[PDB]
């Protein structure tokens, strides 16, 4: 009441805060409504008056007088001006009840409702004098910016010659009865230039009551500049206890900014982290880095363990705009464990390797050529040591031709692998033994490196017409291999009765088929017009068998089977295995296209017939296994003629809801290898609903065993069969849920789970969030376990202190809802 | 049923002089589609009326389903390109984005081979994305494309330019 007490806005100046330009939500342009948020109960809409926006000069405008009396005192020498005074120049107005003029000095005062306006801008308060000489003044008073639609008050406030102004006891977002809460600094300067400002004996309140001091604080002032600090997170895991991450952010420039995270734990330590993001036209770049000497050392006489834990990195792609092309990719961590350990802001899924990568490209018209220095770095201890590709030299293009003739394409690639197999041993305090590398399990051509050249030309005679086409095309492989191989590995080779043959030369040419045809339906579904397409399409394919089973195996994969290893050259991928293919795959597609053509909706089926048998595969699923007594469940897929059945099929409506879904039925055995089924939600009116269903079933992998040092088909332990629920949804006005749900039926276990809550209001905001995942871990026995994690997050958040920007410690609702874009 | 043969009506374009611009300028992506409309009969000039640009071309990857020891096991890449039409002096007529996303079977223990095989999917998305491009352009007509500039004109120079000094 007549001063500032804390919290509102002073209501005894206006019943209505008039006085401080605040206009209620019903009364606003649907224009004005659209820059407040939905919550918000009004706004401050600063009064229209000339010369707003011609800027201030001092004296390049008249200044514009008005009152409605004036008078004179002949004693002191004081010109009053009485009644409603007003005084604008240019784009600076005042108002006030008295304008008194002390002309033994040069002194300026006004007494009464005292309004002193600029652009955007607007002090009221009860007296003000301004020298004139000089500039300094004095206010005695509450302040709107309207922009920001920030308020505040001092007990009084000054300016200096050199234009520093100075607040006693002063800032807040919340409209006037708001008082939820405020910024109090008991001494506070603001510097025009430089554009800093300082508070002393600066303190956080809520509802007036304090919960935040410090003697001294920086930060910005001048317009929206470099800097804002970001909504705390106060979390708590198992692995980490209590947590705080207090993050800063540096808006460094309009094309780069900066974000710095320092998180406290409980357990752990005084982890400080940061990241520098930039783009440009031409470029873009993120930077990683991140230490904490932990505190925990239950991870004592682990292999590889050590005490101090860091983690820095480069993600560059530089040279979008010009032939030259150079992409890095580089990540170093301290030890295996660190993501095991620090990785609490995302729970499920965390990486067990770090890519370390350089590529340089220059892509020519018709070619393209490729330099690519490539490594992983293992944040594990229980996989085996991958192979890197010191250079990998690859021209990939054409040749210029004439329509309707001949197509000429080369490829060529040269790439040296190498690799330091890790096979230490550890022994328990007695003698047997504790643990053993997984390298320690590979034998034989497995224990190999070496440099591998691969020249692949070819040519094709695409004949197409509108109702179809037919494109042979005829390849060949020239591939020679110099290998190295230790001493362990060619003893390993000579109990299994063979013998190591360095240089090693694979030719086979390639013959490759295409033909289909396409057709059109004009149908009219639910009212709409749709063109249904139907094209069905052949391909034969010719490879001569050739034995490659002493030839190692470095960047070769065999995919599970699905609708497009129908139309693939090679049942592998890269280089070191080619099928021996006589097959015809057959399959159909139809999309569904509308008068935008737009596709609406696609549907894909399809079969591959073989003529031959499948004789090459991968080390230890041709007859160096299968020795192992019995075959496995589908293994034994050699010599039948009959691919399984693909299914696959995509419905999008209008980028509100997608649904996509495959299936994959084997007859040979009456069972299905892989389906799956993925639904998102997510309307464009209101992408504060969201909704995530999906559902995955493989068990046609093919993958490497760890512990057998060769690959097998039929795995169990790690046969996926999930389903990944995920929601969010506003209840109530204010209050939203959102929650999310990924359970692992194979083994029954939930691998996450969490759900939490969202109140929203015009200045603050609320998030708290139940959460348990499986977090990926190594035992000291290097062997893989699951460790469950519970964890509990909760983020306040004060609307409107530079903090719309994309916080890291959300990570985990970020990657495991898709549709986390909620954006107001 | 109530099928037929595409015609050779529906295979060719209503329109012929089209400029192509990217951010990534000489990117795989770009050059594939270039390849790809110039094989319809679609001239892709320089001082052509009409300029298609691909704006945004982001590639995420996500993990979808876990091994029986809680770790990433299957990998859903997604690349989505964002478009605009441009006509003169550089006014955007339409604006969309096309998306595909493909999964495959990550190896803990064959890094070399998985990123191969991602690789030779994203390449295959790349010609679906393509694909489902000139579905989009084959149902525009350079016609459509005139009253669309002269209506953002309309809308534009009109209504903007309204307000010069005083």
């Amino acid at each position: 009441l007549v001063t500032e007490s804390g919290g509102r806005a002073l209501k005894s100046r206006s019943a209505d805060y008039s006085h401080l330009d605040w206009i209620p939500r019903e009364k606003l342009t649907a224009a004005q409504l659209a820059e407040i948020g939905p919550y918000c109960g009004g706004s401050y809409i600063e009064p229209v008056r000339p010369g707003m926006d011609d800027g201030a000069p001092s004296d390049e405008s008249p200044t514009y007088v008005s009152a409605k009396a004036s008078r004179y005192e002949q004693e002191k020498q004081i010109a009053t001006l009485a009644g409603d005074v007003v005084l604008r120049q240019g784009s600076m107005q005042v108002e006030g009840d008295e304008a008194n003029l002390h002309q033994l000095e040069n002194r300026g005062e006004l007494v009464g409702n005292v309004k002193l306006r600029d652009k955007g801008m607007l002090v009221v308060g009860d007296h003000a004098q301004v020298q004139l000489d000089n500039g300094e003044a004095q206010v005695d008073a509450e302040y709107v910016i309207h922009k920001a639609h920030a308020r505040g008050s001092a007990l009084y406030a000054k300016r200096s010659e050199n234009a520093i102004i100075m607040l006693k006891d002063g800032y807040t977002r919340c409209e006037p009865s708001s008082n939820a809460w405020t910024l109090k600094g008991n001494n506070v300067k603001l510097n025009p230039a430089t554009g800093f400002g300082t508070a002393t004996n600066a303190t956080l309140r809520v509802k007036d009551f304090p919960v935040f001091y410090t003697p001294y604080i920086y930060f910005p002032i001048d317009d929206r500049r470099q800097s804002g600090f970001l909504p705390p997170s106060f979390s708590s895991t198992s692995d980490t206890g209590f947590t705080l991450v207090t993050p800063y952010y540096f808006n460094l420039a309009p094309n780069y900014d900066a974000t710095l995270y320092p998180r406290y734990m409980a357990k752990r330590g005084m982890m400080l982290e940061g990241e520098f993001r930039y783009l440009t036209h031409s470029s873009e770049g993120i930077v990683n880095a991140a230490y904490l000497n932990d505190k925990d050392d239950h991870r004592e006489g682990f292999p590889d363990y050590s005490k101090d834990r860091w983690l820095y990195g480069l993600k560059n792609t530089t040279g979008l705009d010009s032939r030259w092309l150079a992409e890095v990719d580089y990540t170093r961590i301290s030890d295996p464990y660190y993501f095991q350990d620090l990785d609490t802001d995302l729970g499920v899924g965390s990486t067990t390797y770090v890519n370390q990568r350089g590529t340089l490209t220059y892509r020519g018209d018709t070619f393209t050529g490729r330099l690519n220095a490539q490594a992983y770095q293992l944040a594990t201890t229980t996989d085996v040591t991958p192979y890197d590709r010191l250079p990998q030299i690859t021209f990939d293009g054409f040749l210029p031709y004439n329509p309707g003739g001949m197509q000429f394409t080369y490829g060529t690639e040269f790439v040296r692998f190498d690799r330091d197999l890790d096979e230490n041993i550890y022994f328990n305090d007695d003698g047997s033994i504790r643990g053993k590398r997984p390298d320690a399990s590979l034998q034989g051509l497995a224990r190999a490196t070496g440099d591998r050249m691969h020249l692949e030309p070819g040519m094709s005679l695409p004949m197409t017409r509108s109702w179809g086409y037919v494109t042979p095309t005829l390849k060949y492989l020239y591939t020679k291999y110099d290998l190295d191989l230790d001493s362990q590995g060619k003893t390993d080779l000579n109990k299994r009765d063979e013998s190591f043959d360095s240089n090693q030369d694979r030719s086979l040419p390639l013959v490759k088929v295409d033909s289909g045809l396409y057709f059109d339906r004009d149908t009219t579904f639910a009212g709409t017009p749709f063109r249904q397409t139907l094209e069905p399409r052949a391909m034969y394919l010719y490879v001569p068998y050739k034995d490659q089973d002493s030839l190692p195996v470095f960047d070769t994969s065999e995919p599970s089977f699905s609708y497009d290893s129908l139309w693939r050259e090679n049942r592998f991928t890269g280089k070191d295995r080619i099928g021996d293919a006589n097959q015809l795959s057959l399959g159909v597609t139809s999309r569904f296209i509308e008068e935008n053509g737009f596709e609406r909706a696609s549907i894909s089926a399809g079969q591959i017939y073989y003529f031959r048998d499948r004789r090459v595969q991968l080390p230890g699923l041709t007859e160096k296994d299968l020795k192992r007594l019995n075959l496995d469940p589908s293994g034994l897929d050699n010599d039948s003629w009959r691919s399984p059945y693909a299914f696959a099929g995509q419905y999008r409506f209008n980028r509100d809801w997608r649904i996509n879904s495959d299936f994959n039925w084997n007859p040979n055995t009456s069972r299905t290898e892989s389906g799956s089924a993925i639904f998102h939600y997510q309307p464009e009116v209101d992408p504060g609903k969201v909704v995530n269903v999906g559902y995955r079933y493989r068990a046609d992998a093919r993958r490497f065993d760890s512990s057998r040092g060769t690959f097998r088909y039929g795995n169990e332990n790690d046969i996926i069969k999930q389903h990944d629920f995920s929601v969010i949804w506003p209840l109530v006005p204010q209050w939203s849920v959102l929650a999310r749900w990924q359970y692992d039926y194979n083994k029954n276990r939930t691998l996450e789970a969490f759900g939490g809550f969202e109140y929203d209001s015009c200045c603050w905001k609320l998030r708290l969030i139940n959460r348990y995942w499986l977090d990926v871990d190594d035992d000291a026995f290097l062997v893989q376990s699951e460790k469950a994690d519970r964890g509990i997050f909760l983020q306040i958040v004060l609307k409107g202190l530079g903090g719309i920007v994309g916080n890291k410690t959300e990570m985990f609702l970020d990657k495991g809802i898709q549709g986390y874009r909620q954006r107001e | 049923c109530g099928f037929q043969l595409r015609g050779l009506g529906d295979a060719q374009f209503a329109l012929k002089e089209i400029d192509v611009s990217a951010r990534n300028a000489y990117g795989p992506t770009v050059r594939e589609l270039k390849e790809t409309l110039e094989n319809s009969g679609v001239k892709v000039t320089s001082n052509a009326p009409y300029h298609l640009v691909l704006v945004r071309e982001d590639n995420q990857q996500r993990t979808v389903s876990y091994t029986g020891s809680a770790r990433g096991a299957e990998f859903e890449l997604t690349n989505t390109i964002n478009y605009e039409i441009v006509g003169a002096n550089d006014l955007v007529l339409m604006s969309n984005q096309v998306q595909v996303q493909k999964v495959y079977v990550h190896d803990e223990n064959n890094l070399i081979g998985s990123d191969q095989e991602a690789a030779q999917l994203r390449s295959e998305m790349r010609r679906d994305l393509i694909q489902q491009l000139s579905m989009r352009l084959q149902a525009l007509t350079p016609a459509q494309l005139d009253e669309a500039q002269r209506q953002a004109e309309a809308k534009a120079k009109a209504e903007a330019e309204a307000l010069r000094a005083a």
